[PDB]
């Protein structure tokens, strides 16, 4: 680590104040979880939704497909947090997202 | 996000100087009156639902367009958001009153609230009016002597009015 | 917000999505790309009723 | 607002796919749905006034104390606001009937109901009883599919209130 | 996100009034033509691969500059993204066709698409041309009478055409 | 596998909430839809041998090059495997018909289709236009809504092969 | 998480054959009686809160040691937890009712609930007793034919009894 | 793209550290291997026309039926696109040789290969046949070590296709 | 933006999205009672700043003779001046922390980034530990009762962070 | 992220043509001098603390106002941030020296750094001065003939000077 970080200096955003349910039910993004991983088609949909949330649906290509992470997830040895992190800590995420920006 | 002590220390540090006799005396005075300050912050915290209800009653008495269909507080989820915003602002005023500095109110609450309201379509002068109504309702609770030792609290009333007006003017 | 079990999702009503507004690259010149005013200078490899 | 069509589209978009067979089957179900629901809405829209008056009078009847001075329900303005609120509930039940989904009720009435009731000291049981009277009255007004659909939406509102 | 029924309901609630009997008649007529609408949406769904293939072939026959070294669809990756865009637009068009309202496009797809394409460097007129080619391709499959009960559905054809044109205009 | 009832129950339990109206009576729609789909399944189950035998030779008609020696279709055993594959696809179309969803066809056929087809160098167009022939023969065997049902399920299979 | 149709297809695939006409006949018999099942499940869903209130009242009545301190059911949050457990097991029985199979019951939670209740220390026979008595309470509502067209309901009652007792025997 | 130097720098930059001795050893290996790789690139660059034409002809020989009417190989335009694509593959093989990494291939060719081939129905086996022809003629054109480098890159392309 | 009693209270109330409960104002009352000995200590410690800094410099030189000879860090008038300036900084921030009734001034102005700066400039933490030990000894005399304990807490915190 | 080889490849591909023999000869010469390049990169890497310490000592001798109370390097966090920034820029310069192209340095380090320093209130001229001081203290080390084979590293010295000047000109 090292030094502490700077100050956040918050701002008014919808997520900060959401004690009341959102305006539209369908417009609430789907909350995928561990149970969705128990089925098989549900597991494929979960994997695609993860690739869409991180890689933006245009990088969902067979060359970009992390198969090791997917197999670990399918085992049950991998948390969703760790799957998301492994997608972030991947060569495709560095080369396609970090390098341009 | 500073109390009065931290602003004193930061202003002193910028000049690179110790804290002087007068500054230490002022800060000791602040600590001594912190008892009254805790009474005032408690009077805000205990009575928050009553303050919000009074402000809402008066505000929707005076401005009926808010609650008519096509209004901005009508659809009965916008009413909940109205009352929730009032409670948030009252909470941040109580934070600031405990601290002695309007920093937390300015940064954690009002930083971008104006453009948020403008994008939503919310009438900002009505929101400022609601904040001023909360100020009016809260002053009575602050001035209640029941179960509290009598004393001078004009400075605390002025500070609370300053914080409520700061919130209202930031929104407006 | 999500915890160890839930997959991330945008905490905004999704009528204004993120990935549409934010691309992976925005306003940069790319090496493999070519300026819009430029034109290809290389083998034509065919003439289809040019 | 949530609907059969709208949840079909949301589900299709979440998985980044076109609408498959089951989605269009649900759409067909809602399209056949519409007719009895629209007759239910027409019947409730024709008879809105009698229903509102009956509901407000029943609310006074089973809560005699609120009618008295010093209580919530006393006054001409308060009872006019009662009538307006019951009109709101009936209007949103008709909206849910026409949409063939609880999108309108959840969007307007249900979302944030508890906080508003607690802040304005509006006892939910008044509205529950008014909904029960509306349930009874539409037990006479409607029959068949329309009766079932209208009672279903009124029950949704009742569970949400209670 | 609004379909036709929710759009009517939103209008009525903004007026703060019950739905008219005329508007209920309009919604009933919509629900009556719903079967034809489902047939059209299913035709787009089934024929999406052929639609996108035909549109891509015509587009890259017309504009070689896209597929030249340095073009905006030159490598496999950029061409794959191009075809993905065509599929995404066709998919949102089918969504709107089913819902009977163009809110799906404007909300989820077209809200900030032109700014995104400018940021990427994508030729936006070419994207609009691809959308129009997809429209021409999809009209053929929507007109097909095979394996479907014969009838008149010109309103659906005009509806799908106006969603394609809305997508192209918002992009172009 | 995945079915409409399965979608309803999984969605309802995922939120830990009882069933809402759309779920119940979309299950109603499926219950009504069961009647033509099961007739379609019986009709498809009657004629299976003729359908498979026609499909293999339809593939050979459209794609002759697969038959000459050194290609995949050459040999008796490879054609027997072709017949078995087409029988699999037809059986799963029937399974989807009885299941009112593409579930059985998705988990039993679509799941891992492309990598397996690539590993064994099976050209998907073979299966695509064999399924097209099956669709054409359903064009005569069936009639009515069941017709559409069969067609759309075959649709899905084709949609997944390309 | 399987349906009666799903189970039939599973066995059919296991034997490698097509679906036999007898299996199709029994599926058709199940499906033609679908509205039976839907009305039962929907009435159970609508009347569930009253069922749970009655169940809590009685289980407090016959079983007394819980309500006083030191029992496995004294605290108020523990009351919320107990109400949630009875609600969710009722909901799972409703799921098994609509699906027509107990796999939706056995697989999801009954597997883990055993070791869960062994680790917690709360007696399991009390849980099974509460399951049976809440079954009786819900069955009373399920009898109610008013506001609905009259018909036979014996098979659904038998299936519901089997599923309730299966859940109890698993827990016990 | 992705070379030895670029992987070295990116690995250092992802852990936020200075380039240490192992990274410099890898870079040294690259700088020593640069001579045979540049030799191989020059050899394949000099004879590009013969290689491309022979590869196209080998593709046509392996699959005569493709050049028949109604198939992908018929017409001057389609064969011109054949020659263009083989030129692309050869160009990117030489780029990978010079870069001493499969980065140019992985970025330009392999990224999005399946989607594009399936969208335009391009058989990967055509390209594998052409690359096998290039593999064969590289042995004649190149001797010793530059042959080994060129073969590594052509094999990488082939495995990417198959 | 410091971490003080009042501000930690406000932050833990904000993070939970609730008002200030009893215990928060309760700890705030504790702090406001705390402040009088803290201000007394800060006054008695800012009055004697120059003698304290001078003694600390001389004590560091006495305990570390080797730094004084030519070719070391301590050789030179300028290094003398910067020794005095550094110890003056430490004393000033200790008084700040006393006034604020917290370690926010020390943890933000001195402690954060301490090791990196020491390493880059080859400053030895033991010099400042000896200076702060001398200052501790002297404030043992300068302060009586509560004030002495309050000053010693923060001097000990600085010494612990130096180590 | 590009090096000399990938820069040449990208330009050639934009031209849509193979690499010319002149380009391959240039890259061959680059690879031949690559061992000297590795020597310079290792000299920069192994002497990072020395370079940063000397640059810091010189900079804070020249610009005392940084380390005064109210300066931009006054407290320990700000001094540590200064030294950290110098280390980061030296790291990216060594990357760009190994690669042979300033693309990594400009893209990953300097692309938006002036805006950041302005938003932080940092004197960009002081940062540029620190970068030039690191240039001097580094070319001291690159020219260290001891422990390596003697040769003509003038090109590498010029390249390193250009990278450091590019950094300084970008920040200021
Ligand atoms: C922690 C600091 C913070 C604050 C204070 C804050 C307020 C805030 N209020 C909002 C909406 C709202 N705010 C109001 C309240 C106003 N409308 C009527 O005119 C009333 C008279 C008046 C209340 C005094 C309403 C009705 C909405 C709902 C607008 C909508 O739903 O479209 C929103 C947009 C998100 C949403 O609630 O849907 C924010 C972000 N957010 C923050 O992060
Ligand atoms: C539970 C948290 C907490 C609270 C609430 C608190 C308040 C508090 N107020 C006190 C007296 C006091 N309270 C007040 C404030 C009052 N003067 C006017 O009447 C105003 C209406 C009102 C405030 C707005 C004053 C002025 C004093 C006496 C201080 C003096 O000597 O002037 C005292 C000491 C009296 C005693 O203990 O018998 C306390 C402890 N301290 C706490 O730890
Ligand atoms: C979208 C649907 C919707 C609902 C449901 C709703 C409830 C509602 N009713 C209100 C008025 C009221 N509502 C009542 C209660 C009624 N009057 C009594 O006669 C009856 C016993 C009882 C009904 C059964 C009263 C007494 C008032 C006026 C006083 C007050 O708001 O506290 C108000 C406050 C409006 C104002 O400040 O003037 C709300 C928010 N608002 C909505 O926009
Ligand atoms: C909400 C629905 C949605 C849309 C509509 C959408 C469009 C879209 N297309 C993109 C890329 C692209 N889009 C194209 C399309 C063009 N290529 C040729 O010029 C054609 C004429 C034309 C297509 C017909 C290309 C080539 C790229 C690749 C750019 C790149 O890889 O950087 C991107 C950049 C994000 C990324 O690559 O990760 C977006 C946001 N994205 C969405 O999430
Ligand atoms: C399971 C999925 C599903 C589908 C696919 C579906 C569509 C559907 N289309 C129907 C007839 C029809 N379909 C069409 C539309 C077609 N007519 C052609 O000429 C046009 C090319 C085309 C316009 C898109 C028309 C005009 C009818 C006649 C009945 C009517 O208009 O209402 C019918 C009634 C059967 C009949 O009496 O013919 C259905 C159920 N419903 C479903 O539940
Ligand atoms: C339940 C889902 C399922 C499917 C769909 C399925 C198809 C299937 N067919 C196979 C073999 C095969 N299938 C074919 C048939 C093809 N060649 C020609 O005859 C025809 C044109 C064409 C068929 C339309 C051939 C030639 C093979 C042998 C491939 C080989 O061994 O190289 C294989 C590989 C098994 C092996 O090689 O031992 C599979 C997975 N299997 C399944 O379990
Ligand atoms: C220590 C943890 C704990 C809490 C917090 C608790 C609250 C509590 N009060 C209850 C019943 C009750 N609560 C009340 C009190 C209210 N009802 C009337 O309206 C009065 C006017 C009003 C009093 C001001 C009454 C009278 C009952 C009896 C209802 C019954 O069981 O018949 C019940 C139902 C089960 C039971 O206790 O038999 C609970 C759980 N119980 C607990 O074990
Ligand atoms: C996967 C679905 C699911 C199941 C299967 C489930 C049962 C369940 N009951 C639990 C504890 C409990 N279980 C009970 C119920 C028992 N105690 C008495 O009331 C009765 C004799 C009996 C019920 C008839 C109670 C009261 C607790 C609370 C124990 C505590 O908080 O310490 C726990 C521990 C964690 C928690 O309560 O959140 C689980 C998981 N909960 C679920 O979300
Ligand atoms: C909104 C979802 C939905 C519901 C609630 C629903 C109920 C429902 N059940 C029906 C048929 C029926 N439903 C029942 C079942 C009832 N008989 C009694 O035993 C019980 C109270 C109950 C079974 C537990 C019966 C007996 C029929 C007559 C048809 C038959 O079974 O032959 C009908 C057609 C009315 C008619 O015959 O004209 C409806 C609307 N349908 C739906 O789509
Ligand atoms: C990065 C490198 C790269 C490659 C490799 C590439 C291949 C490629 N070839 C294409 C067309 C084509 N390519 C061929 C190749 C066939 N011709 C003969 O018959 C042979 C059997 C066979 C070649 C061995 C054919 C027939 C087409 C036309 C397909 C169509 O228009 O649908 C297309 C469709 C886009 C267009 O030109 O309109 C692509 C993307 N594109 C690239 O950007
Ligand atoms: C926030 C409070 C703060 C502290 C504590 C601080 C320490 C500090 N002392 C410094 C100089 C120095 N300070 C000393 C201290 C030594 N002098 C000798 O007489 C003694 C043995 C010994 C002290 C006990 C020395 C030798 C240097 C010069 C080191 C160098 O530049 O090489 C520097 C580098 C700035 C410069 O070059 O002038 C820092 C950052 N800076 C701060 O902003
Ligand atoms: C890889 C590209 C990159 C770099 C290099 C970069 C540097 C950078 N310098 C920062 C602050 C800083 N930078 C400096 C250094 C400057 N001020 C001093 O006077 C010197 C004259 C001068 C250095 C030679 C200082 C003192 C700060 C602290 C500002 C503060 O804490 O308020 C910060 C934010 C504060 C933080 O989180 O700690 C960043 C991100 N950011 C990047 O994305
Ligand atoms: C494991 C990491 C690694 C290191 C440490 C390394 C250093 C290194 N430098 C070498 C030659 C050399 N090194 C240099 C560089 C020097 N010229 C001037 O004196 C400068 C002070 C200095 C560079 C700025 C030169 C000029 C040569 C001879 C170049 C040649 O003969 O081709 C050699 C080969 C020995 C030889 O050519 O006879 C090595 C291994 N190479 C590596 O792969």
């Amino acid at each position: 680590m090292g030094l502490p970080l700077l100050d956040t200096k918050y701002s008014s955003k919808p997520h900060r104040v959401a004690s009341i349910p959102a305006v539209n039910a369908e417009d609430k993004p789907w909350v995928l979880d561990r149970y969705d991983l128990r089925d098989e088609q549900g597991l494929q949909s979960f994997i695609f939704a993860a690739y869409r949330q991180i890689f933006s649906e245009h990088l969902i290509l067979e060359s970009n497909r992390q198969t090791e992470l997917e197999s670990q997830l399918r085992n049950g040895k991998l948390l969703v947090k760790d799957f998301v992190r492994g997608l972030g800590k991947s060569e495709v995420f560095r080369r396609l997202v970090l390098e341009p920006n | 996000m500073n109390d009065v002590f931290t602003r004193a220390i930061a202003q002193a540090d910028l000049k690179g100087s110790f804290l002087l006799e007068s500054d230490l005396d002022k800060l000791a005075s602040f600590a001594k009156e912190g008892v009254k300050r805790l009474d005032a912050v408690a009077a805000l915290t205990n009575n928050a639902p009553a303050i919000i209800s009074d402000a809402a009653h008066k505000l929707f008495a005076e401005q009926q367009e808010l609650i008519q269909p096509g209004g901005n507080a009508y659809p009965h989820r916008r009413m909940a958001a109205c009352l929730r915003d009032m409670e948030i602002i009252l909470r941040y005023v109580s934070y600031a009153l405990l601290a002695g500095d309007a920093s937390v109110l300015d940064d954690r609450c009002l930083n971008g609230l104006r453009e948020t309201y403008n994008a939503l379509g919310t009438p900002t002068q009505s929101v400022a009016r609601a904040v001023q109504l909360m100020k009016d309702a809260a002053m009575v609770h602050l001035k209640s002597t029941a179960n509290v030792t009598v004393g001078d609290c004009s400075s605390l009333y002025s500070e609370a009015a300053t914080y409520f007006d700061k919130a209202a003017a930031s929104i407006a | 917000a999500f915890g160890e079990d839930t997959l991330p999702y945008q905490r905004r009503p999704l009528s204004q999505p993120f990935n549409l507004t934010t691309p992976r690259l925005a306003d940069i010149f790319q090496d493999d790309q070519r300026s819009p005013w430029e034109r290809y200078a290389g083998p034509k490899f065919f003439v289809g009723w040019k | 607002s949530r609907t059969v069509i709208t949840e079909v589209i949301a589900t299709a978009d979440s998985q980044g796919r076109f609408l498959n067979s089951t989605e269009l089957q649900a759409a067909f179900g809602r399209f056949e749905r519409a007719v009895p629901a629209i007759e239910a809405a027409r019947a409730l829209t024709k008879n809105q006034d009698a229903l509102v008056k009956g509901a407000v009078q029943a609310v006074f009847k089973k809560f005699p104390y609120v009618t008295q001075p010093g209580e919530k329900g006393y006054g001409d303005s308060n009872q006019a606001k009662c009538a307006r609120d019951i009109g709101y509930y009936l209007r949103f039940i008709t909206y849910s009937l026409v949409a063939s989904g609880t999108g309108p009720l959840d969007d307007y009435v249900i979302a944030g109901l508890r906080e508003v009731n607690r802040a304005f000291n509006l006892n939910p049981l008044w509205y529950i009883e008014a909904l029960n009277y509306i349930k009874g009255e539409t037990g006479k007004l409607l029959s068949g599919q329309s009766k079932t659909e209208a009672l279903l939406y009124i029950d949704h509102a009742i569970n949400a209130l209670s």
